[PDB]
DNA sequence: ACACACTCTCCAATTCTCTAA
DNA sequence: TTAGAGAATTGGAGAGTGTGTTTTTTTTTTTTTTT
């Protein structure tokens, strides 16, 4: 029975029913429906029988004109600024945070080699006000999961074995596979998850061999996280949130709160992000390769005379590709490399 | 009734026209007749469904839409063909009345009738279908009675009778009571002749849709399959499989009087006619492969070519690649006449700084070995890694599952001390033994172990002892054949070379794609896998005096000369030299180990152990 | 309803059987057995198929054709138990000796029944009622050989074999206790004073309730029938289960098993934990009554046992036939058996001769003692190996696991103190509690090998304390309060603390065992891996040869094979050599010196703890084992000084 | 289909009665 | 007073018919993952 009909303090009543031929396989669980059918009884106290219903009726990608708008956006000379401005517009300042979230949403490009090795596409960011951004990312992203560090069950963030025969269940790394996941307090991570997130992030997998269980789980996702150590090495970029205290801002927020108590929009931006992820996966030009390698050896030499490592060069490449992706340019260029290293100043 | 004869005739014409099936009948018969005079091949033949289409469309659609009326006469005609061909005289008592005809199987072009458990629907009942999925359950094998023979005591006459049940025949008949007759029509007491009677094997299984196809987190759906005679026990749970058979219904469906008001449906099954696996490892060589493998083996430096063709996307670490190749080839396992066992398989450990491709290189073995299991060191317990109790039943762990294969362990330094000590038996005795409440058993675990770890101080410290940098007991390090230390030493030209290499790697595009679309000589990996398989099956190098002269000298010098060597040297080091020399001789496809192999093996062990060449 | 031809006529084979029983010889062989049966001296007849094959060959070489009875009784074995029995009944000779016939109730009953018929006149009863014997077939020798000679694992027993005679290899899992089963039932009619019989074959039957005898009927005498035990015929019955060896199970599968039935004198032959070659007839088990009508065509199945071959002769099974006598005389006449037997243990391992000599004395063991007031003293010897990694400890330990007829191997990490000793499991679905013995019970009257002894948990190792000294187990848990027997000798192996032995500390610091447990080993051997260019070269040359040839290198020494070694040890474990006063004085004086030296040096780097009274009895046990190996009936001082040397040498590794 | 509980039916065993020697 | 011919009453032999059957703790010993 309908939830807004039930008398107070009682659990809802229900019925069982049958259909055949073309009325089969027409609905799925959780959907609200209207039914026309014969109401009758069947055999299964004294002179008493069970009731049921025999059903006789039930009631319950892009166009060309869509992508033309996305193409017009793609050739705008200030598109990067426009998307950054459109992200959590109530939050003051924090320019580079917004820029990093755009790159996290857009991602790099996945690749597979002749000797079978596999090259990651995702992006990972950490934030040290901050509560609002994770909710915004959850709303704008095509797929999203939100959690606090203790997790929804004894699976925690990653996965665990539980008990009577033993079984296994996955946390909110396995469940977000293929999409984005955001963690609301990364410091409240459990002990098992502290060690297990290394495999989940480096390999995009979780593997378990305990109590006769022997399986491997997929963890293909981009992680956003916030807190307040060596675990920072897992992320591509790390930043610290900043605040400003203009009274007009608080008064405006309060006036809006009273109003409810008494640039690009979200759905259009989400559809655009989906379109770009489906249409383009760009490649480095040779000029970018010379530039990046020269910069890499320059920083290592400077540090030697006074660390940078290959696992960070391969992160700068992913950021560069994600920046070229907004323009739908099939090749990445020095314009993107410059902004990539400029934005790499996490420190 | 008369139509049955004409269908037998028409299939006889098919069998005479397409002659490759006569050769199959005859070859099975002569093979079985040969070894019978000293395994035996089944009386079964697989027909291409395309030949039958091109021969007679009216018979093809009949087999494919009305199998209960076309498969039996066709199968009868096959038996007449095999029976008319010549056969061994004077058959025994059991052979004379076996009740064992030949049987058919099919391949090719099912069209609309190629299905999956989710989409099998009431419209398809009594049709011949093909389904795909995963095996989830299997019954025990049971014998089933179909014919019994009796000897009449007074008259000296042998009598017999036949039995039927709904799953034994495509057509439908009156069921039989499973009773044995005790007395003759003429009142004579009877006796039952076991050994002349005929029984057949029976097994039921269940097949479920693959999890990759499950919608919306909904419940998955499955079907039961019936197997018999030759098809029994060719599968186990977790197998991906494709099954061919007739889809049929059973029983009274509650219309024989029941309390249900007949809301419940009829039961249904698939009668297994043919079973094929799915690859989701093994390959079979063609003649050209043998030629190419043998010709390539005569190059001057095959070891360099093959080793550099492992993980070409990883720059450097030549010696570790060579060690991995020798591990994939392996030594030779010895069993002496008094039952004593000598180990053959090589174990490798590598420890080093962050980001130096340890996990990336370890990942390559998992995608070129024929059987490989992967695990992280902290995601596994001692019992889960070896074996555990359940209900009493004993359940295998990862090292028992990869028996004649390789096991990869990443983040080895995070494994607790209580978990590590379970491994000490498996890496030398190659067995697992349990002694717990209600159980005592031994299990086999013959695999090779390869693993990666981080040093104690987070980076390797040359200004402290190797034991201080590597917190593992001496009894465990002794069990690894080769121990490699690797570091990220900052240098200009090294940095430049590596960075240019990874940038060239990231500019790859796969063959069938335009730019920006989403997705010396080196032998290809699909050829290298054949080379390794062939070399491991067909050549077993024996040791020689010239090789021994090198091995003894190197072992005694290496043990007795005082040096800052990074691993304890024991009686197991000698065996590492013998194993490595044997594996190198095997790469070379040599029937014997020579002085060259011993020399190379010594020069690899010296590098890993004493750090310099 | 229909009928067929077949190539076999049973009349011809019956004629062959009756000729074979009265003609074959290696007088004729089987007539002696039937004379013993007739004399009531013998209860069972074992038919050898090697005889039938020999008979066929001899009849062929005499230029005559004959049917292949050997394959004929392998293909359809069930029917020929009846044919042979009828032939034996036909040809049975008369007794050679007086019997006291009046002891038989059946004789009196049948004599009186015959007399009733004789008076009335002025088949009677089923022949099974008077068969005083059992009959079994023994399969073809594989060295003469056919399928019955070739062992099958429990997976290879397909449905094709139903009815045939086969051989099976595996481990027994459980055994039932004996109970009677009826064959012929006997009844009495009250009114007409007449007796009737019924024969039972199926698993169930309906008893009779009306006297259908023609005389009783014609007198219209509707009398009542009553059952009687005193003239019924029973036979002993037992049921067992066999299961495939764990090292033959294919990957990812669960082991399979078979049900075995045993009747007659063959009862209580099998025991749990035995590895065995059973041979018998494989048959189906039909349903009965209303159950059969709705059971379907799927048949249950089982194996009728006929003969049993064990892989290793238990030491208790020994008797000195002259066949064994002739072989032990080879070793006795050759001389210096102590060194040859010790050198013959694991020849593929170089050196280590004193360790091997100690382990030979472990295989022999001391003499059990029981004083007139009821005190008893341990006879078993306990040994421990303590040493560096890579010195063949596990290898040597696992080699001795092959020689002993009863033994088990276990490792410290894989083992629970409960499962090592005995467990109280709530095993059935009925919530019943049942006791099930552990590894130390399965090793009763044998050796128990425990590897990685230093990895086992400190709490679990305490379970071994009672078994080591008292050779028994005591349990007091939910619903169970009993003592079990565990007459087992323990052999264990360990690495010192920190792995490789550390010379900075004392031996007791390195050993790291508590005093109460360190005392329970009669010998603890300390073996260290110290480099030497000379010794390393010799070891390497030996090992490389073994890898090249699969044979130990030899110029002078031939090891005795394990079979002849088992015969010598089994013969030697029967002797019980006694001490003497001259020997007693010597060992009494030795013991004082050991305790004085211990007291002097409890402070010292050369300390190993304090000598308790259990060190005296260790000397006596080692001395008596040495006396057993020389087949003496008297301990000699020559034994005592060797027993002291063998204890002294264990500590010399400390001095490089 | 296989032991049981219960119902139905026909046939001859039995005792009673009448008659005459 | 015996006995033998005819009639009536009762018993149970035995033939027939329908039927039923397979098939949430609470307490206590032991292994395993989790803090
Ligand atoms: N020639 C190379 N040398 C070193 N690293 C390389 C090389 N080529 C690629 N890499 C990259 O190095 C990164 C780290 O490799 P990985 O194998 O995870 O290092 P690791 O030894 O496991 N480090 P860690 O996980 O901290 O123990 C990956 O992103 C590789 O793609
Ligand atoms: N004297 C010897 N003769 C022959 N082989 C030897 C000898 N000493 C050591 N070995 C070899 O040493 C190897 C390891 O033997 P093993 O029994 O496993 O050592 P272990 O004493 O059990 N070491 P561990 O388990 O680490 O304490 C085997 O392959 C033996 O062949
Ligand atoms: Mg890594
Ligand atoms: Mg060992
Ligand atoms: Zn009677």
């Amino acid at each position: 029975e309908i939830p807004e009909l039930v008398p107070v303090g009682e659990m809802p009543r229900n019925l069982t029913m049958t259909c055949d031929r073309y009325l089969t396989n027409k609905v799925i669980p959780g959907t609200r429906v209207t039914i026309v059918g014969i109401y009758s009884i069947y055999n299964s106290g004294v002179a008493i029988r069970t009731p049921y219903i025999k059903i006789l009726g039930i009631q319950s990608m892009f166009t060309e004109e869509e992508e033309e708008e996305f193409l017009q956006l793609s050739r705008n000379p200030k598109l990067y600024e426009i998307l950054t401005n459109s992200i959590a517009p109530s939050i003051f300042g924090n320019e580079d945070i917004k820029k990093a979230i755009v790159c996290l949403l857009m991602g790099g490009s996945k690749k597979i080699l002749p000797d079978g090795m596999r090259l990651r596409g995702d992006i990972n960011v950490l934030l040290l006000a901050k509560s609002q951004l994770l909710k915004f990312v959850e709303k704008v992203s095509p797929i999203a999961v939100y959690t606090s560090g203790k997790g929804s069950s004894a699976a925690g963030l990653t996965a665990s074995v539980q008990r009577r025969e033993f079984y296994l269940e996955g946390g909110a790394m396995v469940l977000a596979d293929g999409g984005v996941v955001c963690i609301d307090e990364f410091d409240k991570m459990r002990d098992e998850d502290r060690v297990a997130i290394h495999e989940a992030m480096e390999q995009q997998t979780i593997s378990i061999a305990k109590a006769g269980i022997t399986t491997v789980l997929n963890s293909r996702t981009s992680v956003l996280a916030a807190a307040n150590t060596t675990i920072l090495s897992r992320f591509d970029m790390i930043f610290i949130v900043k605040d400003d205290h203009n009274e007009e801002r608080d008064i405006s927020i309060a006036n809006h709160v009273i109003n409810i108590h008494t640039e690009i929009s979200i759905e259009k931006m989400k559809r655009y992000i989906t379109y770009c992820r489906l249409k383009c996966a760009p490649r480095l030009s040779p000029q970018a390769a010379e530039k990046l390698s020269s910069n890499f050896v320059t920083i290592r030499k400077q540090l030697l005379i006074n660390p940078i490592t290959i696992r960070q060069l391969e992160a700068i490449i992913r950021i560069t590709e994600s920046l070229a992706k907004l323009e739908l340019s099939p090749i990445a260029q020095e314009r993107h490399v410059d902004e990539a290293i400029r934005l790499f100043q996490a420190s | 009734d008369a139509v049955f004869g004409d269908r037998v005739r028409r299939f006889q014409e098919f069998l005479d026209t397409f002659t490759s099936y006569r050769d199959s009948v005859r070859s099975i018969q002569v093979y079985n007749s040969n070894n019978a005079a000293n395994n035996i091949l089944p009386h079964r033949i697989i027909i291409s469904l395309d030949d039958l289409r091109e021969f007679d469309r009216s018979f093809w659609s009949g087999i494919l839409v009305e199998p209960a009326y076309f498969i039996p006469p066709a199968e009868k005609a096959l038996t007449d063909l095999a029976d008319s061909m010549d056969d061994v005289p004077h058959p025994n008592a059991s052979a004379v009345s076996s009740r064992h005809p030949w049987k058919l199987s099919f391949k090719g072009s099912f069209g609309a009738h190629a299905l999956s458990p989710r989409t099998l629907t009431a419209q398809h009942l009594n049709k011949l279908v093909s389904v795909e999925g995963i095996v989830t359950k299997t019954s025990l094998v049971r014998p089933k009675l179909i014919r019994s023979v009796h000897y009449a005591a007074k008259t000296g006459r042998f009598h017999y009778r036949d039995y039927t049940d709904a799953t034994t025949t495509l057509t439908t008949r009156i069921p039989t009571p499973a009773i044995y007759p005790t007395e003759d029509t003429e009142g004579n007491k009877l006796t039952t002749e076991y050994g002349y009677s005929t029984f057949i094997d029976h097994q039921r299984i269940t097949v479920q849709e693959m999890p990759e196809m499950a919608p919306a987190g909904q419940l998955p759906r499955s079907i039961d399959v019936i197997l018999d005679d030759d098809l029994v026990d060719k599968t186990k749970p977790g197998d991906r499989v494709n099954v061919v058979g007739v889809f049929k219904s059973l029983g009274a469906g509650g219309m024989n009087q029941s309390n249900s008001n007949t809301l419940i449906g009829f039961k249904t099954l698939i009668l297994g006619n043919t079973v094929y696996p799915l690859h989701a490892a093994r390959q079979m060589l063609t003649d050209f492969d043998i030629r190419n493998i043998n010709k390539l083996s005569k190059k001057k430096d095959i070891f360099d070519i093959l080793s550099q063709s492992l993980a070409p996307s990883i720059y450097g670490h030549d010696h570790i690649k060579k060690a991995i190749l020798l591990m994939l080839m392996g030594g030779v396992e010895k069993n002496l006449e008094n039952g004593s066992h000598l180990r053959g398989d090589i174990n490798i450990l590598m420890v080093g700084d962050p980001s130096t491709a340890k996990s990336q290189l370890l990942r390559f073995v998992l995608n070129t070995a024929s059987l490989a299991i992967a695990t992280t060191g902290r995601g596994s317990s001692g019992v889960g890694l070896t074996a555990a109790v359940t209900t009493r039943r004993l359940e295998a762990g990862a090292m028992v599952l990869a028996d004649r294969g390789v096991v990869c362990i990443d983040e080895f330094d995070k494994m607790t001390d209580v978990d590590r000590v379970a491994i000490h038996e498996v890496m030398e005795q190659q067995t697992v033994t349990i002694a717990k409440a209600g159980i005592h058993t031994t299990l086999n675990a013959r695999c090779s172990v390869i693993a990666a770890a981080n040093p104690v101080f987070g980076q390797y410290d040359v200004n402290r002892d190797p034991h201080q940098n590597i917190a593992l007991p001496d009894s465990l390090l002794s069990r690894f054949d080769l121990l490699f230390v690797v570091t990220d030493d900052i240098n200009e030209i090294r940095d430049r070379s590596i960075s240019e290499h990874v940038l060239r790697t990231h500019r790859y595009l796969p063959p069938g794609y335009l730019e920006g679309e989403p997705v010396p000589k080196l032998v290809t990996i699909p050829f290298l896998r054949k080379y390794v398989q062939y070399a491991k099956e067909r050549v077993i190098p024996q040791l020689t005096q010239e090789a021994i002269n090198v091995i003894v000298k190197n072992y005694t010098d290496l043990r007795n000369d005082d040096n800052t060597k990074k691993s304890p040297i024991t009686a197991r080091t000698l065996e590492t030299l013998i194993r490595l020399a044997t594996a190198h001789a095997k790469v070379r496809l040599s029937k014997t180990v020579n002085k060259v192999d011993a020399k190379v093996a010594a020069n690899l062990l010296r590098f890993a152990l004493l750090g310099e060449d | 309803l229909p009928s067929i031809q077949l190539p076999v006529d049973y009349n011809n084979l019956f004629n062959e059987i009756t000729d074979f029983l009265v003609t074959f010889k290696q007088g004729p062989k089987y007539m002696a057995m039937l004379q013993k049966v007739a004399n009531r001296e013998l209860n069972s007849v074992i038919i050898d198929l090697d005889d039938i094959l020999q008979y066929q060959n001899e009849k062929f070489l005499q230029g005559t054709q004959a049917d292949d009875l050997v394959s004929a009784i392998q293909q359809n074995a069930n029917h020929f138990t009846e044919l042979f029995c009828r032939a034996i009944d036909n040809n049975m000779p008369l007794p050679t000796k007086e019997i006291d016939y009046k002891d038989d109730v059946l004789d009196v009953i049948l004599n009186q029944r015959r007399l009733r018929n004789e008076r009335m006149l002025s088949e009677l009863f089923p022949p099974n009622l008077t068969r005083r014997y059992f009959l079994y077939f023994k399969p073809l020798s594989q060295n003469c050989a056919a399928i019955s000679s070739k062992p099958l694992s429990v997976r290879q027993i397909k449905g094709d074999f139903l009815g045939q005679l086969i051989t099976v290899r595996g481990i027994i899992t459980r055994v039932s206790d004996v109970k009677p089963a009826v064959e012929v039932i006997a009844y009495t009619c009250d009114q007409c004073g007449y007796e009737v019989f019924q024969e039972v074959n199926s698993r169930t039957f309906t008893p009779l309730s009306e006297c259908t005898s023609e005389e009783c009927s014609q007198n219209q005498t509707k009398g009542q029938l009553f059952m009687s035990t005193r003239a019924s015929k029973f036979s002993a019955f037992q049921e067992c289960k066999i299961q495939e060896l764990s090292q033959q199970v294919p990957v990812g599968h669960i082991p399979r098993s078979l049900n075995i039935h045993v009747n007659g004198t063959l009862v209580r032959s099998l025991s749990p934990g035995d590895i065995v070659d059973v041979t018998g007839i494989f048959l189906p088990a039909p349903y009965t009554g209303f159950k059969a009508l709705k059971a379907g065509l799927l048949t249950e199945t089982y194996l009728e046992a006929q003969f049993v071959r064990q892989h290793k002769k238990k030491f208790a099974s020994f008797s000195l036939t002259s066949d064994v006598e002739e072989r032990v005389m080879e070793l006795i006449t050759s001389g210096d058996v102590y060194n040859r037997l010790a050198k013959s243990i694991a020849p593929e391992i170089y050196g280590n001769l004193d360790v091997k000599k100690a382990l030979l004395l472990l295989l022999v063991g001391g003499v059990d003692k029981r004083v007139g007031d009821g005190m008893k003293i341990r006879g078993d010897i306990n040994v421990c190996l303590m040493g560096d990694p890579g010195v063949a400890k596990s290898q040597l330990l696992k080699a001795i696991c092959k020689i002993s007829p009863r033994g088990v191997y276990t490792t410290g990490k894989g083992s629970s103190g409960v499962g090592l000793t005995a467990a109280v499991m709530k095993d059935p679905v009925t919530d019943e509690m049942i006791l099930e013995g552990g590894a130390l019970v399965l090793a009763d009257n044998g050796i128990c090998c425990i590897d990685e002894f230093d990895k086992m948990d400190e709490s679990d190792r305490t379970a071994i304390h009672e078994v080591m000294e008292q050779q028994t187990i005591s349990i007091s848990k939910a619903g169970i309060n009993t003592t079990l027997n565990a007459r087992t000798s323990i052999l264990a192996a360990a690495n010192p603390l920190y792995g490789r032995y550390n010379p900075r500390l004392s031996p007791l610091d390195n050993i790291n065992l508590p005093a109460a447990l360190l005392s329970r080993f009669d010998i603890l051997f300390l073996m260290l891996d110290i480099p030497s260019r000379d010794d390393d070269e010799k070891l390497a040359e030996h090992v490389t040869y073994v890898h090249m040839h699969n044979k130990q290198p030899d110029l002078d020494f031939t090891p005795v094979e394990p079979s002849k070694m088992r015969e010598y040890i089994a013969y030697a474990k029967t002797k019980r050599p006694v001490m003497s006063e001259a020997v007693n004085d010597y060992v009494v004086q030795a013991y004082i010196r050991l305790r004085q030296d211990s007291k002097r040096e409890m402070d010292s780097k050369f300390s190993f703890g304090q000598a308790t009274p259990r060190t005296l009895l260790g000397i006596i046990r080692l001395s008596q084992a040495l006396a057993k190996l020389r087949l003496a009936d008297m301990v000699d001082i020559d034994d005592v000084e060797e027993a002291l040397r063998l204890v002294r040498v264990s500590k010399e590794s400390l001095y490089q």
